[PDB]
């Protein structure tokens, strides 16, 4: 019996299997709702620092391929499931789940209560835990290392995920008929966008790129004096995972882009940077918003998109500046969800447009972007 | 946005009667849309021919017509009501097929009627599959390679086309109802002729194979705002090629990736925006090429349906109420989901925290020559559906609740036999209802996974789940009953092993198994149903039990609670009559200040609705399941004796399992049911009881059936035998010997007794003679014939009865009148299938009645002491099934064999009876001419009614032996040949269509046999037949009256009541 164990801050203990690599992890534990999408979710820089609850029983129905993979790793820090069926059983498998949670040393645990941690999460909020999987794993020691969890609140993350150097990105989106395609070539892109790194999602990427524009991703602490040097037709900023706040270089550089009558464009921690560097204020939410049904309405077209969210912190709607206007909202909490500058060509949005996992609804949000991109050329 | 202000009053139109793949999933959508149309404020009006619904409560709308949806019937009621609106999304294909007749016959337009919900135009691109093909095309979705044909030489090219195998699907049908697949010519002559006929637009789409690739289907749900969500994905368990309703399964999808799964997300919406649905839900269904993903739509059905009642129920998300709202100009954003609290709104996709299984429910047993292969053409009576926190935890918990006496994967062949993998690959490579048991036994066999993927095209994900229950199964069988500790038990209890199934593997009984875990404390939690895998907090009570660690059950020790025992599945004998009894019984009690609690898992139904009670677990109504709720609930109260023959079994384990049963006790209930301690009560009281015996061997029973005399009723398959010969006959190719009496009256009494008085709650009389099941029985409230003098003495039997038995709730007797003196058929001191029936007719809910009475309130207490004979005509008649067992001979006896049933209300038994003729589908003319073969004993009577029809203007026909006797009478009918006599014959003439009436009696088991033609013929061919001389005179009556002359809502008839 391969044992492994899960354990919160609070003492609460949760005995099961392990499925991953042996050994420990820590960090603060959430729950993800998305029935489907799991290689995506666990792939997800955002997720870095975090320990991952799937609500959806059966994780790894499918197995796992590369196409499916949101970034170069795997950042979840753990994954709890519910079960870890048989066997994978779709024609896009190329590895179990089991084998891809030990090749990316992932410690994992399954056969657990995961509706308990859920209604748990839910009710007490967000809370840092570790597991523990090998022979005899100890549970006092798991419980220490969980309150030791320094937590995500003030944890700059951004910082530690981004690239090293600055790139071309010029590869666009998947397709059930031709996979994943080649690389652009540069003359085949009309339009150059300089993307923040902040741990940034593949998915985002490619979708700009099917919109026409070529790549630079550049490290997130880039200046924004270094960037304007490559005359961008657009400035984008990444999702990504920890506290938005304490990243004052991102917060300088945009307020300075904020000068500037380039267009800026931000997705989740992007959305929240923007903000910052606008005057709002940014809080911790009890537990966040993580799965793939969640109603956003855009207030100015009183349409609901289905969105699939990632985040555990959020603008504050009662300290935004006159020169922000509120763009969505969520129907599930009517927390904010999009942000627009009144007076200047930028706007960002809480969710994930580009998905991956999870519905294509907020991919309009991209063309706005295009929009302005266009019309700055015009400029 | 918010409601429509244009409107005031809606016309809803019901599903009718319950048939094959049309059945009570239509009552709880329109249960539903009745309720959310009267909370908002809106006049409802509704028509729905079958009175054992809820929905046609009185108190559920304004106006309640219990009517033949005829069109013609229908403009009555639009007429009279006037309703600025027809929402015709709820009932079925009958609505949706009456919706675009009346607007086709322009009484839309005549009465300024609104269509709601789904427009016209957006039905027929849906339901014309040319235009559904074409639109498909449009939006550039993929349909498989298929062909329209109008005609049989149409369809033979396209045939032609696609090849063998080839898929027919008729234009306006669900269900699979006039298609199938066709592996050769004379297979595919055979569906198309019954597919051109069926189809209301005459039209067949006939399509390639794409047997075997996964088959997936998608819930939807748009507003007028153009908002759109998916509330629930399905997985099928069986492959294309096997309709969905005769399929297992399962919610959510299970092998589809997040870039798959989205495609077909977005496809689903596409769908319904270029069929032009933009207020309400729909049902898309597609095809999934497992080996490349290829996604292929195959068809979309604009309304609630069988689906949507199952993803409902699995999510939580009640989409025909929502749907309701919608019809109106309310959209998602506005409405709040109930669930939650209504704290989150309706705009939203469920996300569910658990696997949901459904699992079909067959009654091939009750078709003798009926082919019982699975095909497209839904063959399933019913279904069954449960929750577990995993898949083999949900599907065994299903095929524990199925009612077919499975515990789980019980073997169906021996390990030792050496013909039984021959048998095993024959079960797997052609589906039949019993192939879920033959996967189990194939691994049992030696078989592998590969092995059973390639003979059953169903995913390796669900087959490798099997075989593994199998392995685990082994082990017990191994180990033992020590071999069972704590750890072991809990393993099999979490992967959802009855302990049924362990006592039998373990070779001991089934309370051992539970002492085990009583010893263990190895018991379940029960979670709770949320849409949203507990995002939210719920302050709703639906919930299913588990095996894992926290418990979400919080049962309340401030109420005196009473528990309602559901039916399972519905099977024919086992409708949704005791499923209305139960909902009954729930609304009354909880009325009534009681707790209610409600356990049942038909996914179909009003009683499995959160609505329904105060506390809801959607679980196996097993002696297991139930003691597990007791355990935890520890309620006053329990009642048995409302959901038919599953909650009956149980009551005597469960009262010695401590469970307080209320009502009449099982031992009074063991007493009536048990044939010696019945015979020997009826004995007690002095009455009359038809001459029985008991035999063993056969010579016992031919001198036994010597002193009884003949006719006999054999019961083992039970049949009449007439000779020595005939006993002997019947005994080779098979014990209970019992006088049938010929040419008798069947009677059925329904009534309620406090043991401090008897309540008579409707005496009915049976069209059909004693001999055609009282099920298959056309019958009327009040007697039609029978005199007040016997009516009294049955009346007196009852109350004798009534006491005697100890009854303590609702009884009903059946009675025989032969020669003006009364026998006794058999007692059923319980709820029976004719009470929503009576309730209707009488205007007292007898039900809620006899649920006080159980729950200590007397009837002089309640104030129901009089027994209401209404100032009206009331006539019950059913529809069967044999349209879809096309080998089966279409004829009445005394096994049951109806699906559903129908009310007539009239002013004259003639008006109530042509009523509820209409409304049962027939056929029937006012003219033409009728074709009579009777059999000798019908010989005499014949005359009269031959007078009848030439009275009625009709020309005759008759077979040798009946033109005599006719001829002896002054009637010359013409002489038509019999099959076998050459032409021109019987067989000729019918399919000729040369009669619009036939009067056919046979008696006699090979004269049966003989017959087969003409009545299969008749059926065929559209002809309305009657089967019974009875049935002829009342169809005679009938052709006296105009159906379509008179309307009455419910409301009014009850106002008649003195
Ligand atoms: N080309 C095809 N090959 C194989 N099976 C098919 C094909 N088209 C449809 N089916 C099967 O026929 C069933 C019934 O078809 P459907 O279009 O849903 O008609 P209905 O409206 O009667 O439900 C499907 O659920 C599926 O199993
Ligand atoms: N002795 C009998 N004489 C005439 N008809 C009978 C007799 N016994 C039963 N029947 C017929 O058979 C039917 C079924 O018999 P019953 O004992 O009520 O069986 P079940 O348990 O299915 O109700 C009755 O509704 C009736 O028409
Ligand atoms: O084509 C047929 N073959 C055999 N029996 C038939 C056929 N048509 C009618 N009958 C039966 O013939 C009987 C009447 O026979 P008759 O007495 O000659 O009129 C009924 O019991 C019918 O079911
Ligand atoms: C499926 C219900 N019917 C077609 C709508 C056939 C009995 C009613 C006529
Ligand atoms: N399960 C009984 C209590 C339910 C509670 N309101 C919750 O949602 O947690
Ligand atoms: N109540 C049964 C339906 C009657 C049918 N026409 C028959 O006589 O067989
Ligand atoms: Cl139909
Ligand atoms: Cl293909
Ligand atoms: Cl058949
Ligand atoms: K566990
Ligand atoms: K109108
Ligand atoms: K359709
Ligand atoms: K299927
Ligand atoms: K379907
Ligand atoms: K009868
Ligand atoms: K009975
Ligand atoms: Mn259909
Ligand atoms: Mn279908
Ligand atoms: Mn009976």
């Amino acid at each position: 019996i391969k044992s492994a164990l899960l354990v919160l801050e609070d003492g609460t203990q949760f005995h099961g299997r392990a499925i991953g690599a042996t050994g420990s992890a820590v960090g603060e534990v959430v729950f993800n709702t998305s029935m489907t999408g799991y290689q995506e979710i666990l792939t997800d820089p955002s997720y870095s620092r975090q320990i991952v609850t799937l609500t959806y029983p059966h994780i790894g129905n499918v197995g796992t391929n590369d196409a499916d993979e949101e970034s170069s790793q795997v950042h979840a820090q753990g994954l709890v499931i519910r079960d870890l069926p048989l066997i994978a059983s779709n024609f896009r498998n190329t590895e179990d789940l089991s084998s891809y949670l030990k090749r990316h040393n992932i410690v994992a645990i399954a056969d657990i209560d995961t509706r308990k941690l859920t209604r748990l999460l839910r009710e007490k909020g967000a809370q840092n835990g570790c597991i523990i999987a090998g022979d005899n794993p100890d549970a006092a020691l798991a419980l220490e290392k969980a309150r030791a969890f320094p937590g995500l609140n003030g944890m700059d993350l951004a910082k530690e995920v981004t690239t090293a150097e600055a790139y071309s990105w010029t590869q666009g989106s998947w397709t059930l008929t031709g996979g994943l395609p080649q690389a652009k070539k540069e003359d085949e892109l009309p339009f150059h966008v300089v993307a923040y790194d902040f741990g940034a999602k593949r998915n985002i990427l490619r979708m700009l790129v099917d919109r026409g524009c070529r790549l630079t991703i550049v490290p997130a602490q880039t200046s924004a004096e270094d960037v304007l040097k490559m005359n961008p037709d657009g400035i984008f900023l990444s999702n990504g995972p920890g506290d938005p706040a304490p990243c004052d270089y991102a917060i300088t550089a945009i307020q300075k882009f904020l000068e500037t009558d380039i267009p800026v464009f931000g997705i989740c921690l992007g959305h929240q940077l923007l903000a910052l560097a606008s005057g709002a204020k940014t809080v911790k939410m009890k537990f966040g918003h993580h799965g793939g049904n969640h109603p956003v309405k855009d207030v100015e077209k009183n349409v609901v998109m289905i969105t699939a969210q990632n985040h555990g912190f959020a603008v504050d709607e009662a300290t935004l500046p006159a020169n922000l206007r509120v763009t969505h909202k969520s129907l599930f909490d009517g927390t904010l969800q999009g942000i627009h500058r009144t007076d200047k060509p930028a706007f960002s949005f809480q969710g994930h447009p580009e998905a991956s996992p999870g519905p294509h609804d907020a991919a309009p949000l991209f063309d706005h972007f295009i929009e302005l991109i266009e019309q700055y050329r015009k400029t | 946005m918010p409601k429509r202000t244009d409107i005031k009053s809606i016309l809803i139109l019901g599903a009718g009667p319950i048939v094959i793949g049309q059945a009570c999933e239509f009552d709880y959508s329109g249960a539903q849309a009745c309720k959310a149309l009267r909370e908002e404020g809106y006049r409802v009006i509704n028509v729905n021919s079958n009175p054992a619904t809820i929905m046609t409560d009185p108190e559920m709308a304004d106006a309640t017509y219990i009517e033949p949806i005829h069109w013609e019937v229908v403009r009555k009621i639009i007429e009279k009501e006037r309703p600025d609106a027809v929402l015709p999304t709820m009932g079925g294909q009958t609505a949706l097929n009456c919706a675009l007749e009346l607007e086709r016959q322009g009484v839309l337009e005549e009465f300024g009627v609104t269509m709601i919900g789904a427009t016209a135009d957006a039905i027929d691109k849906a339901e014309d599959r040319r235009r559904f093909d074409v639109a498909m095309k449009k939006i550039g979705l993929e349909t498989a390679r298929s062909g329209i044909a109008h005609t049989m030489e149409e369809a033979l090219a396209v045939a032609a086309d696609v090849g063998f195998p080839c898929i027919i699907r008729p234009s306006f049908t669900m269900g699979g109802s006039g298609g199938g697949i066709a592996y050769n010519r004379e297979e595919f002559e055979e569906i198309c002729a019954r597919g051109l006929d069926l189809s209301p637009t005459k039209e067949l789409l006939i399509d390639e194979s794409l047997i075997g690739w996964k088959e997936y289907e998608m819930e939807v749900v748009r507003d007028k705002n153009d908002n759109c969500i998916i509330v629930c994905s399905i997985e099928n368990f069986d492959a294309m090629g096997i309709h969905t309703g005769d399929s297992i399964t399962v919610a959510p999808a299970q092998t589809l990736t997040d870039k798959e799964y989205q495609i077909m997300r977005n496809a689903s919406m596409a769908v319904l925006r270029e069929i032009g649905v933009e207020t309400g839900g729909s049902n898309v269904q597609f095809a999934v090429n497992p080996k490349n993903g290829r996604l292929i739509v195959i068809e979309m059905n604009p309304r609630v349906s069988r689906s949507s009642a199952l993803a409902s129920k699995a999510t939580g998300f009640p989409i025909a109420k929502v749907a309701a709202k919608l019809a109106v100009g309310y959209t998602l954003d506005e409405l709040m989901n109930d669930i939650t609290g209504g704290r989150t709104p309706a705009s939203f996709e469920p996300s569910i925290d658990y696997v949901v299984t459904k699992i079909p429910r067959f009654n091939f047993e009750k078709f003798a020559g009926a082919n019982d292969r699975l095909t497209t053409q839904m063959k399933s009576v019913g279904e069954v559906m449960a929750i577990g926190r995993t898949q083999q935890e949900s599907l065994q918990k299903a095929l524990r609740g199925l009612e077919v006496g499975a515990t789980g994967f019980d073997p169906k062949v021996s390990l030792d036999d050496p013909e039984a993998l021959t048998k095993i690959r024959r079960e797997l490579k052609d589906a039949g209802a019993d192939r879920i048991w033959y996967i189990a036994d194939a691994f049992r066999a030696g078989l592998s996974v590969d092995g059973v993927f390639n003979l059953t095209n169903i995913d390796r994900w669900f087959l490798v789940q099997i075989e593994e229950l199998v392995r685990l199964e082994e082990k017990v069988a191994e180990v033992g009953i020590t071999g069972l500790n704590a750890d072991f038990l809990r393993q099999l209890k979490r992967k959802g092993f009855a302990d049924a199934r362990l006592a039998k593997l373990a070779g001991v009984r089934e309370a051992e198994i539970r002492k085990l875990r009583d010893q263990y404390d190895l018991h379940p939690v029960y979670k709770r149903v949320d849409t949203c895998a507990a995002e939210f907090a719920t302050d709703t009570a639906y919930m299913y039990s588990t095996y894992e660690e926290e418990c979400e059950a919080n049962p309340s020790t401030d109420r005196e609670k009473i528990m309602v025992l559901g039916g399972g599945p519905n099977r024919i004998g086992q409708g949704i009559e005791f499923d209305y009894c139960c909902v009954h019984a729930s609304l009354a009690l909880r009325e009534d200040g009681y707790e209610t609690i409600m356990v049942n898992c038909n996914p179909e139904t009003v009683s499995t609705d959160y609505d329904t009670s105060d506390r809801l677990y959607f679980e196996p109504v097993t002696l297991e399941d139930v003691l597990e709720i007791v355990r935890i609930e520890k309620p006053k109260g329990v009642i048995v004796q409302y959901g038919g023959q599953t909650p009956l079994k149980l009551a005597r384990a469960l009262e010695a399992a401590g469970v307080p049963v209320i009502g009449t006790s099982p031992d009074a209930i063991d007493r009536a049911e048990d044939r010696e301690r019945f015979q020997h009560a009826v004995e007690r009281l002095k009455l009359k009881q038809p001459a029985n015996a008991t035999v063993t061997a056969i010579e016992m029973a031919v001198e036994k059936a010597k002193e009884i005399g003949y006719p006999l009723v054999v019961r083992p398959a039970m049949e009449i035998v007439y000779d020595e010969a005939d006993l002997r006959r019947y005994f080779q190719t098979a014990v209970l010997l019992d006088h049938f009496l010929d040419d008798a009256v069947e009677v059925d009494v329904d009534a309620i007794c406090d043991g401090e008085m008897v309540l008579i709650g409707g005496i009915m009389e049976h069209i059909e003679q004693a001999g055609v099941h009282s099920g298959d029985s056309a019958c009327s409230l009040p007697a039609y014939t029978l005199s007040q003098e016997i009516q009294d003495v049955m009346r007196q039997q009852v109350q004798k009865l009534a006491f005697e038995l100890q009854v303590r709730g609702l009884m009903n007797v059946q009675f025989a009148v032969k020669n003006n003196e009364v026998y006794l058929i058999e007692v059923n001191p319980r709820a029976a299938r004719t009470v929503p029936f009576v309730s209707k007719a009488t205007g007292v809910p007898l039900a809620k009645v006899a649920a006080r009475v159980m729950a200590g309130k007397s009837l002089a207490e309640q104030g129901v002491t009089k027994e209401v004979i209404p100032p009206y005509y009331s006539v019950k008649e059913v529809v069967l099934p044999f349209n879809k067992f096309p080998g089966v001979d279409p004829l009445l006896g005394p096994e049951m064999r109806s699906t559903g049933e129908v009310m007539g209300v009239g002013r004259t038994f003639a008006e109530a009876f042509a009523k509820a003729q209409l409304g049962s589908n027939s056929t029937m003319k006012k003219h033409g001419r009728a074709l009579l073969s009777v059999r000798e004993g019908d010989k005499e009577r014949v005359v009269d009614l031959a007078a009848k029809l030439l009275k009625q203007g009709f020309e005759l026909d008759a077979t040798h032996g009946t033109a005599i006797v006719l001829g002896e009478a002054g009637i010359n009918p013409r002489l038509v040949n019999k099959v076998h006599e050459g032409r021109p014959h019987i067989q000729d003439r019918i399919k000729n269509g040369e009669y619009t009436y036939i009067i056919n009696t046979t008696s006699g088991r090979r004269a049966i046999e003989d017959s087969r033609v003409i009545r299969r013929s008749a059926l065929q061919y559209k002809v309305h037949y009657d089967t019974t001389l009875n049935g002829g005179f009342a169809t005679a009556m009938a052709l006296n009256a105009d159906a379509t002359e008179k309307v009455i809502s419910v409301q009014e008839m009850h106002a008649q009541i003195k």
